[PDB]
């Protein structure tokens, strides 16, 4: 086939695989950062749930 | 002498008792509702006065 041909499928490769490492290089430092703060939506360990919590009327009046 | 007289006690004094309760139902705190525990037991003594 023709030069050009490979010319246009190397630097669509070219483009694809730097997209790659900048995702792949993006997702370890946001990894990093949720896994340091607790602010997103990984690393989230549970909690309480407040719902088992029962507010009704108990026995002595301060609670 | 107060189990004896129990039930009418409730009966006559019902209201000032059951504000003091619904005080410290609500407050939570016994440094609230001082007077309300005041006024209980002046009620309570002139249940007995009678």
């Amino acid at each position: 086939d023709g030069p050009e041909k490979n010319y246009e499928k190397t630097m669509a490769i070219l483009q694809i695989e730097a997209e790659k490492a900048e995702l792949r290089l993006k997702e370890l430092e946001v990894r990093r950062l949720m896994r340091a703060r607790g602010d997103g939506p990984w690393y989230q360990y549970p909690t309480i749930d407040k719902a088992l919590i029962d507010h009704s009327p108990k026995t002595t009046p301060d609670n | 002498v107060l189990k004896a007289a129990a039930h009418h006690y409730g009966a006559q004094c019902d209201k000032p008792n059951k504000e003091f309760m619904l005080c410290r139902w609500e407050e939570k705190d016994p440094r609230r509702c001082l007077e309300e525990g005041k006024l209980v037991n002046q009620c309570a003594l002139d249940f007995f006065r009678q």
